C-alpha cells in the first residue's frame, strides 16, 4: 500500500463521464404531450461553480477540532 | 493490535493517521482509524476520525464496509455543516462499485449490467444537489448526474432491443413510455424512439404509431 | 481441551473417623434403579416388609431383617424384540391397608396388594405422578406434573376430584408430595406457593405466597416448591427453592414466621427445631422460633447430597460416589463416615419400623441398623 | 426460416375473456373499469386518456393472435367509446 | 472510567460474538462510563445469557482493570457449566404409539448409542418450541384431526445440569377423511381443481396433504395467474361418524401482469445474456411456474451462485407485481485481475497452460470472442473460439473455432506416433423444445501424421487406405485432408450449473465425413449423466456419468486411428493413468533409429527383439463403454463458507474399450481386443474445490477388476483446471 500525489483523486478510474453530450431537451408539436417527469430523475440545474474531476478536491475537511 | 502503538494521544495519531495518508498507505491508516473510532465513540476527533475512516476505505477500495460506515456516520450525524462531503462520498461509492478490472482494460460498455448501483449514486448525488446547490462538490455532482442518466437510458435502450429481438411489443411499449416518463432528456432515449413505432406496427395500433411517428420527425434535429 | 469438567463442587471427604459405626447390614439388587434418570423413587417399608420398585417396572417385597424375597412382579411390557421397553414407574413407594402405591411417567399409578403382587387397580392420572403417595378418606392424593392435582378413590382408582395450580413452563423436575391433617390436603406448587385443599369436594381452603422474586429468569423471578410441607401441633412448615422458609397457620395460611435461603430438597421437624440442608448442600439446624440458628456447618458444602432423614440421633445424607454420611443432632460434627455404594445415591434415604433404608443408583437397596 | 426451430410461447399484454369484456358498457368508469379488467399495461402516454388491452399471444412459432380492445375516456374519466378489434391477417 | 477494553476467556463452547451482544445491548457498550458496583450486574447479565445457551450453572468473573487515567480493561472469565443434557422426552396419553415413534421425528434425541456417535443431546429452550410442531403434524398426518398438545413441560435437575422434557398430549381418534369441497371464486378452473382434491373416500385424515392442498392450489392457480390468492383449508368436524370434512375456500385474486423484471447482484454479465432465457415476459399476466422455469434456466448457464427470485407488488397497484431475479457470479476468473491466470497442472493432458480469454464481446455486433490456451505433456492445442451461444434470439446458437494441434503420443502414454493436425468447427445449435437442444454443423480437419512405430492396429489403417508401408522403422508419415458434418442431441434438466443434484445431461455427439474427404468414416458418442437425489437437503445424489462409444467407416475402411476412444483419466476412468485402457500397442520388429541404451526402445532389433511383443502403452479402439456409479455426499466438517459448496463423492468406474475390427483371427497368440468382455471396475473417493484462482479436483482410487498390461495408479489430480 503506497500512492502517489495524484492516486489521491483517482476513483479506481478516471472521469470518463465528464467528456459527455449535455441533456436533450426533447419537444413535441401541437396535439403531442410528452408523458409528465417524474421528479425521481430530475436534475437542478447550478451557477457552475468551483472546479470538476480530479481538479476538485475530495480530501475530507477538517472542523473546529 | 492491528500494528496498534500502546496509545498516543489523538493529536499526534491523528497527525500519523495525516501521514500515511500523504503517504498513500491506506491499510496502515486504516488500522490506526479503526483504533481511534473504537477508542473515541465520542471524543475531540471522533466525528474527523470517521471522515478519515470513509476517506480510508475508499481509497482502499474497500467499498461495501466504506457505505456501511458512511450509512453510520450519516445516522449519527444529521446536523453538522460538512454532511454534503458525506453525501458525495456516498454517491461516488455507489459509483466506484461501478467498474470492473477487465472490463475497465477493454473498454466494452459497461451500460447494461446493473443499474443498482447506478440508481444509488443518483439518488444520493441528486439529494447532495437538491439540498446544498451552494456546496463546492455540487459541480461535479451534476456532471456525474449527466453521466449516470445516460448510465441509466442505456440499460433500459438495451433492455429495449433485447425485448424486441424476442418480440415482446406491450413490454417494449411500456419500457419505452418508462425512458420518457423518466429521464426523457438523453441522447439515449431519443435514440430509444423508433423502438416504439416499430412496437406499435407490430401490433396493428396505428395512431399510437402516429403519436410517437410526430416526435422521431421532429427531433433528428432540434425543433 | 473442547469436552467439559468442572470440579469447583468437590469438598473434601471428611477427616473424622467413625466415632461409632452402625451396623450396615444388608443389601439387594433391585433391578435396574434409574441409573442416571433423578427421582425419588425410594423404597418403603411397613410390618416389617420392605417393597422396592424399579424404574425398568420390576418390584419385590423383601423381610426387612435380611432382604429375603417375599414375591416380586415387572409391570413393563414385555415384548422388547427390536429395542427397549420403557416402563419408567416413578415416585416413592408407599404402603397402607394391604396396599402398595406406585405412580408411573407413563401417567398410570397403580395399587398393588403386600400379599400376593396382585394389581389391586391401575388408573391413568392427569400427569406423570412423581409423587409420593398418601391415602386419606378412602382417597389417594395424588399431585401430578402437568399441575393437577387429584384425589383418586383408594378401592379402584377412579378420580374423585380435581385441582389447578398456576404453572410456569420451566421447572424442577420435582413434584411436592401431599400432607393430609384437618380435612386438609396440603402440598406445594412451582407458581411459589402452597395450598391447602378440602378432601372432601376440593375445594380451595386457601394458598399462600413465599416466593423470593429475583433476576430475569423464569427461573429468577418464579420459584419451585418441590419439597413436602410439614405438619406440627398445627403449624405448617414449608420450604422452596430460594424461596421462604416459613411457618404458617393451618387456617388461612398466614405467617407465623418467616426465614429465607430456600432450597429444593426435604427437611426434618423434631421438637423446636428443623434440620435441612442448601440448595449449595450446607447443612443446618432450625429453631421453630423464627427459623434462628442452632448451629450451621460449612463442613459440609456444594457437593452432590441426598435428602436428609433422622435416625437413632443421627442427621444422615449419602452421596454421588456412594458414601453415607452421619451428623450429629445436638451439635455440629460428624458421627461417621461409610462407603456404602458405588454407584451413588439420588433418592431420600427412610427410616421405618426401626431400620434405616436407602436405594442406590444402579436398584441395589441397602439398610442400616444400630 | 422461423418454423425449423424451436420458440418458447410469447404472451404480451392482459389477459382477456368474453365474458369479462362484456362487462366494459359506455358511461363505464376508470377504477370499475379496473374492476372489470385490471390495469391495462399500456395506455396513452400523448395526451388524450385512451386505455389499450391486448390479448396477444405467439404460440408455437405459428399464427400470432390478438383481441386488442381500445377504451377511451373524457379528461374527467367517464368511458367515451369502446373498440373490440380482432387481428389482421398473420405471418 | 471508560471501557477501553473488554476482555473475553473462557468459552469454550460459547459462540464469540454473542457476548459482545450481550453487553451493548444491556448498557455498559465499549467506551462507557463504569460504575464499579455494575460489575456484579454485567456478570450477572452474562450468566443469564448463560442461561440462553443452556449452561444453567455457569459463573463468571470480571475483573476491572485500570488503565492510564480514565480508563480500564474489564478482564472477563467464564466457568464452564455443564451443558445441559437432555436425560430423556416423555409424553403422556399415548395408546397408538411407543416414544421412539415420535421421537424419531425430533431434532431432540434422548440417546446416544454406545456403537456409534449419531447426533447429540444438548438442550436449548427454543429447539423443543420448534420440534414439538413435529409430533403435532404426526399425529396430525396419521388422521387424528381433534389431536391437540394439552401442556407443555420442561424441566431441570436440582443440581441444574440434566433437562427433562414433558409433552401432554390428547390423542383424539384418526378419524376418517370423508371428502373435499372448494368454496369461494375459483376463476373457472374448478375442473383442474376438481383433480387436485382427488382423493380416496373413507381414507385417514392427512394434514400434512391438506398442507399440500393448499400450497398445490396456490401453484396451479400460479400456472394461471394468482401470486396471491387465499386459501382456506378449515375443516368441518363430524364426532358422531369419526370424520373430518374437508371444506377449502379458495379466493382466486387477479391475472397478475409483470410490470417489470430486474436482475439485482447480477455483475460482469449483460442484461441479455440473462434475460433472454428468461420465459415470463414484460408485460404480460404472470405464470409463476414460468418464473420458476425462468430460475432453472439460470441456474442452468453455469453463471451463479444461488439465484433467487421475488414477486414484489408494485406500489400504488392492486394488479401489477415486479419480478426480481438475484444473483451472485460464480468468481470464475472471467471479471478480474488478469485472464483466467491461465497456470495449471495435472498428468492427463499434463502440466498446462490452461489458459483462457472470453466475453470480449466484439465491437458490440453480438458475438463473444475467445482463446483457449491448452500447451502440455499431451498436445500443444490452442483454438480461436467464437460463440453466441443466443446468436438468433429464437434459441438458435452459433459458433466455431479454428485450432491447430500437433498431437504427440507417446507423451500420452499411447504408441509413439506425431500428427501436425489443424482444422476449424463451424457449429449451430437448434433448440428441440423447453430442455432440449439439437447441435449440427461443419468443420474441415487437417492431418500430417508422422514417426509411426510399427504396430499392427494403424497398419490395419494404413493398409485400408492403400498405404502398405515396411515395419522397418518409425520415421515413416502420412497426411490427409478431410470434411465432417457434426452433430449433437443433448437433453438437459439439471438442475444447477456446477455440482448437479438433480435431472439429467445426455450428449450424443457424433460425426461423419462426406463424400471426397480422404478417409470415409463415421463415430459416435454417447456421453451421459443422471444425478438422482436421496436427500431432501440436495447434498446426498445417486450420479451415474456413463459413456459409450462407436464408429465404422464407409465399406469397411478403417476409421483413422488418432480418433479412437480412450478411457482412464480422473475424467473417463479413475485409477488407472490417461488413456491406459483398452487395446495396448503391439510393435512389429523393426529398426529403431537414433539407437542408445539409455532409450526403451521397445520391440527394437537393435535390442535382440525377434517378433510382435505387446507393451502397455494404449492405443485405444472404435468402441467403448463406461458407467461410473458414485454417491455425492455433502463435504466433511469444512462447511464455513458453505455457499460456494466445495463437492466430494464416493464412486466405482465401470467401463471397457475394444476394436470390432481387430482381427483375433489373424493373431491368436495375442489379447482378444475383439470382445467387449473384461470390463474394467475401479472405486474410489473424489474432491472437487472451487479456488477463485482455477478450481481444483482431486481423486484416489482402487482398480478392483484391474487387467493385462494397465497402468493402474492409485491418484490423480489437477490445478488451475475445472475442464
Amino acid at each position: 500500500c503506497s500512492s502517489d500525489s495524484r492516486y489521491k483523486r483517482q476513483v479506481s478510474g478516471d472521469e470518463a463521464y465528464l467528456e459527455a453530450a449535455p441533456l436533450a431537451e426533447l419537444h413535441a408539436p401541437a396535439g403531442m404531450i410528452l408523458p409528465v417527469t417524474s421528479g425521481d430523475y430530475a436534475i437542478p440545474v447550478t451557477n457552475g461553480s468551483g472546479a470538476v474531476g480530479k481538479a476538485l478536491d475530495i480530501r475530507p475537511p477538517a472542523q473546529p477540532l | 493490535s492491528k500494528e496498534e502503538v500502546p496509545d498516543n494521544p489523538p493529536n499526534e495519531i491523528y497527525a500519523t493517521a495525516q501521514q500515511k495518508l500523504q503517504d498513500g498507505n491506506w491499510r496502515q491508516a486504516i488500522t490506526q482509524l479503526e483504533a481511534l473510532d473504537n477508542r473515541y465513540p465520542f471524543g475531540p476527533y471522533s466525528q474527523q476520525v470517521q471522515l478519515d475512516l470513509i476517506y480510508a476505505y475508499y481509497k482502499n477500495a474497500d467499498l461495501p464496509l466504506a457505505q456501511a460506515a458512511i450509512d453510520r456516520f450519516i445516522r449519527l450525524n444529521p446536523t453538522h455543516p460538512n454532511i454534503d462531503y458525506v453525501m458525495y462520498m456516498r454517491g461516488l461509492t455507489n459509483m466506484a462499485l461501478d467498474d470492473s478490472a477487465l472490463q475497465g482494460f477493454f473498454g466494452v460498455d459497461r451500460s447494461d449490467r446493473d443499474p443498482q448501483h447506478a440508481r444509488a449514486a443518483f439518488s444520493d448525488f441528486s439529494k447532495l444537489v437538491r439540498g446544498y446547490p451552494n456546496s463546492q462538490y455540487t459541480t461535479d455532482a451534476t456532471k456525474r448526474l449527466v453521466f449516470l442518466k445516460d448510465r441509466l437510458a442505456k440499460y433500459e435502450y438495451s433492455v429495449a432491443e433485447y425485448y424486441t429481438e424476442r418480440g415482446a411489443w406491450v413490454a417494449v411499449v411500456n419500457r419505452v413510455e418508462g425512458m420518457l416518463r423518466d429521464y426523457p432528456d438523453t441522447q439515449a432515449t431519443r435514440d430509444a424512439l423508433p423502438l416504439m413505432e416499430n412496437a406499435y406496427r407490430q401490433m396493428q395500433m396505428n395512431a399510437q404509431a402516429e403519436k410517437v411517428a410526430k416526435i422521431i420527425a421532429a427531433n433528428s434535429s432540434n425543433t | 481441551f473442547n469436552s467439559e469438567e468442572d470440579v469447583v463442587k468437590m469438598s473434601p471427604l471428611p477427616t473424622v473417623e467413625n466415632q461409632f459405626t452402625p451396623t450396615t447390614a444388608w443389601s439387594t439388587s433391585v433391578g435396574s434403579g434409574i441409573g442416571n434418570f433423578y427421582s425419588n423413587l425410594h423404597p418403603a417399608l411397613a410390618d416389617n416388609v420392605v417393597y422396592a420398585a424399579d424404574r425398568a417396572g420390576l418390584v419385590k417385597a423383601l423381610n426387612a431383617d435380611d432382604g429375603k424375597e417375599i414375591w416380586s412382579v415387572s409391570l413393563a411390557e414385555k415384548d422388547g424384540w427390536f429395542s427397549k421397553e420403557p416402563a419408567l414407574l416413578s415416585g416413592g413407594v408407599t404402603v397402607s391397608g394391604g396396599h402398595v402405591y406406585i405412580g408411573s411417567e407413563k401417567a398410570q399409578v397403580y395399587a398393588l396388594n403386600t400379599s400376593d403382587g396382585t394389581v389391586a387397580w391401575q388408573t391413568k392420572v392427569a400427569g406423570e405422578a412423581l409423587s409420593r403417595p398418601v391415602v386419606s378418606d378412602g382417597l389417594v392424593l395424588i399431585h401430578t406434573s402437568n399441575g393437577q392435582l387429584q384425589a383418586l378413590n383408594e378401592a379402584d382408582g377412579a378420580v374423585k376430584w380435581t385441582v389447578n395450580l398456576d404453572m410456569p413452563s420451566l421447572s424442577l423436575r420435582g413434584e411436592s408430595a401431599p400432607t393430609t391433617a384437618f380435612g386438609a390436603a396440603v402440598v406445594g406448587g412451582d407458581n411459589g406457593r402452597v395450598s391447602a385443599v378440602l378432601m372432601e369436594q376440593g375445594q380451595m381452603i386457601w394458598q399462600q405466597r413465599i416466593s423470593q422474586a429475583t433476576g430475569s429468569t423464569e427461573i429468577d423471578r418464579l420459584s419451585d416448591v418441590d419439597t413436602t410441607p410439614v405438619v406440627v401441633n398445627g403449624v405448617v412448615f414449608a420450604l422452596a427453592y430460594n424461596g421462604n422458609l416459613t411457618a404458617l397457620d393451618l387456617r388461612s395460611g398466614q405467617i407465623m414466621w418467616k426465614r429465607e435461603l430456600g432450597s429444593v430438597n426435604d427437611f426434618i421437624v423434631d421438637g423446636n427445631r428443623i434440620y435441612l440442608v442448601d440448595q449449595n448442600d450446607r447443612v443446618m439446624a432450625l429453631t421453630i422460633d423464627g427459623g434462628v440458628t442452632l448451629w450451621t456447618q460449612s463442613d459440609l458444602l456444594h457437593r452432590l447430597l441426598t435428602s436428609p432423614v433422622l435416625y437413632n440421633g443421627n442427621l444422615v445424607v449419602g452421596d454421588s460416589e456412594g458414601y453415607l454420611h452421619w451428623i450429629n443432632v445436638e451439635d455440629g460434627r460428624f458421627v461417621a463416615q461409610q462407603k456404602v455404594d458405588s454407584s451413588g445415591f439420588q433418592t431420600e434415604p427412610v427410616a421405618a419400623d426401626g431400620k434405616l433404608l436407602i436405594q442406590a443408583k444402579d436398584g441395589t437397596v441397602y439398610s442400616i441398623t444400630r | 426460416l422461423e418454423r425449423v426451430v424451436y420458440r418458447p410461447d410469447i404472451n404480451q399484454g392482459n389477459y382477456l375473456t368474453a365474458n369479462d369484456v362484456s362487462k366494459i358498457r359506455v358511461g363505464m368508469t376508470q377504477q370499475q373499469v379496473a374492476y372489470a379488467l385490471g390495469t391495462p399495461l399500456m395506455s396513452d402516454p400523448f395526451g388524450t386518456n385512451t386505455w389499450f388491452y391486448v390479448f396477444r399471444q405467439q404460440p408455437g412459432h405459428e399464427g400470432v393472435t390478438q383481441q386488442t380492445l381500445t377504451l377511451t375516456f373524457n379528461s374527467s374519466g367517464v368511458l367515451t367509446n369502446i373498440d373490440n378489434k380482432p387481428a389482421l391477417s398473420g405471418n | 472510567p471508560t471501557i477501553a477494553s473488554i476482555t473475553f476467556s473462557g468459552n469454550k463452547s460459547v459462540k464469540d460474538d454473542m457476548l459482545k451482544q450481550n453487553l451493548e445491548a444491556s448498557g455498559v457498550r465499549v467506551g462507557e462510563s463504569l460504575d464499579r458496583t455494575t460489575i456484579a450486574d454485567i456478570e450477572k447479565g452474562l450468566e443469564d445469557f448463560y442461561y440462553s445457551v443452556g449452561k444453567y450453572s455457569a459463573s463468571v468473573k470480571a475483573v476491572v482493570t485500570p488503565l492510564p487515567r480514565n480508563r480500564v480493561d474489564l478482564k472477563l472469565v467464564f466457568q464452564e457449566g455443564v451443558s445441559a443434557e437432555i436425560q430423556q422426552i416423555n409424553i403422556v396419553g399415548n395408546h397408538a404409539f411407543t416414544t421412539d415413534e415420535l421421537i424419531s421425528h425430533f431434532q431432540l434425541r434422548d440417546e446416544v448409542p454406545w456403537w456409534n456417535v449419531v447426533g447429540d443431546r444438548k438442550y436449548q429452550k427454543q429447539k423443543l418450541a420448534g420440534d414439538l410442531e413435529t409430533l403435532r403434524s404426526y399425529y396430525l398426518d396419521r388422521g387424528y384431526a381433534r389431536f391437540n398438545i394439552d401442556s407443555t413441560q420442561v424441566s431441570l435437575t436440582p443440581d441444574k445440569k440434566g433437562i427433562y422434557v414433558t409433552v401432554n398430549i390428547t390423542e383424539g381418534d384418526q378419524y376418517k377423511l370423508s371428502g373435499v369441497e372448494v368454496s369461494g371464486n375459483l376463476a373457472g378452473h374448478s375442473a383442474e381443481i376438481e383433480q387436485l382434491t382427488k382423493i380416496e373416500p373413507g381414507e385417514l385424515y392427512n394434514g400434512t396433504k391438506v398442507t399440500k392442498m393448499e400450497d398445490d392450489i396456490k401453484k396451479l392457480l400460479g400456472r394461471y395467474g394468482y401470486a396471491y390468492p387465499r386459501v382456506q383449508s378449515m375443516p368441518e368436524i363430524n364426532d358422531a361418524d369419526k370424520t373430518v370434512k374437508l371444506r377449502v375456500n379458495v379466493d382466486a385474486g387477479n391475472r397478475f401482469y409483470v410490470r417489470k423484471i430486474r436482475f439485482e447482484g447480477n455483475d460482469t454479465s449483460k442484461d441479455a445474456v440473462l434475460r433472454r432465457e428468461m420465459r415470463q415476459m414484460e408485460g404480460a399476466w404472470l405464470g409463476s411456474d414460468l418464473v420458476d422455469q425462468g430460475k432453472e434456466r439460470l441456474n442452468r448457464l453455469g453463471f451463479f451462485e444461488t439465484v433467487d427470485t421475488d414477486t414484489q407488488r408494485v406500489p400504488g397497484s392492486p394488479d401489477q407485481v415486479d419480478v426480481v431475479y438475484k444473483v451472485k457470479e460464480r468468481n470464475t476468473g472471467s471479471g478480474s485481475g488478469s485472464f483466467n491466470f491461465g497456470i495449471g497442472y495435472g498428468t492427463e493432458s499434463g502440466v498446462s497452460f490452461q489458459a483462457g480469454v472470453q466475453q470480449d464481446n466484439w465491437l458490440g455486433t453480438g458475438y463473444a470472442v475467445g482463446i483457449n490456451g491448452t500447451k502440455n505433456d499431451y498436445q500443444t492445442y490452442a483454438e480461436l473460439s467464437v460463440t453466441n451461444p443466443y446468436f438468433t434470439v429464437d434459441g438458435v446458437s452459433l459458433g466455431g473455432r479454428l485450432f491447430y494441434n500437433d498431437f504427440q503420443a507417446d507423451d500420452a502414454d499411447l504408441s509413439d506416433y506425431t500428427n501436425k493436425s489443424y482444422g476449424t468447427d463451424v457449429t449451430l445449435g437448434f433448440p428441440i423444445n423447453e430442455y432440449n437442444s439439437l447441435r449440427a454443423g461443419l468443420g474441415y480437419v487437417h492431418n500430417s501424421l508422422s514417426n509411426m512405430q510399427p504396430q499392427v492396429a494403424m497398419w490395419r489403417y494404413l493398409y485400408s487406405m492403400g498405404e502398405h508401408p515396411s515395419t522397418s522403422d518409425q520415421d515413416n508419415s502420412f497426411k490427409t485432408d478431410d470434411f465432417t458434418f457434426n452433430y449433437g442431441w443433448t437433453y438437459n434438466k439439471l438442475d444447477r450449473g456446477y455440482f448437479p443434484t438433480d435431472g439429467s445431461r445426455v450428449n450424443l455427439t457424433g460425426k461423419v465425413t462426406i463424400p471426397g474427404s480422404d478417409n470415409e468414416y463415421y463415430k459416435v458418442t454417447l456421453d451421459t449423466a443422471t444425478y438422482v437425489p436421496i436427500d431432501d437437503d440436495h447434498k446426498w445424489v445417486v450420479l451415474g456419468r456413463t459413456r459409450w462409444g462407436y464408429g465404422d467407416g464407409l465399406g469397411g475402411k478403417e476409421m483413422p486411428f488418432y480418433e479412437n476412444f480412450y478411457a482412464g483419466g480422473s475424467s473417463t476412468v479413475r485409477g488407472f493413468q490417461s488413456n491406459t485402457i483398452g487395446p495396448k500397442a503391439v510393435y512389429f520388429p523393426h529398426q529403431a533409429s537414433n539407437y542408445d541404451p539409455d532409450y526403451d526402445y521397445e520391440c527394437a532389433t537393435q535390442d535382440g527383439a525377434k517378433d510382435l511383443c505387446k507393451s502397455d502403452d494404449a492405443v485405444g479402439g472404435n468402441a467403448m463403454a463406461v458407467a461410473s456409479l458414485e454417491f455425492i455426499t455433502p463435504t466433511p466438517f469444512i462447511s464455513d463458507k458453505y455457499a460456494n459448496s466445495v463437492r466430494t463423492s464416493f464412486f466405482w468406474d465401470m467401463g471397457t474399450v475394444w476394436d470390432t475390427n481387430w482381427d483375433s483371427s489373424q493373431y491368436s497368440g495375442y489379447p482378444d481386443y475383439s470382445d467387449p468382455s473384461n470390463i474394467r471396475m475401479s472405486a474410489g473417493i473424489a474432491l472437487q474445490w472451487m479456488s477463485p484462482l482455477g478450481p481444483l479436483v482431486f481423486s484416489y482410487a482402487q482398480p478392483f477388476k484391474k487387467y493385462d498390461g494397465d497402468k493402474a495408479e492409485q491418484f490423480q489430480f489437477n490445478i488451475g483446471k475445472t475442464w
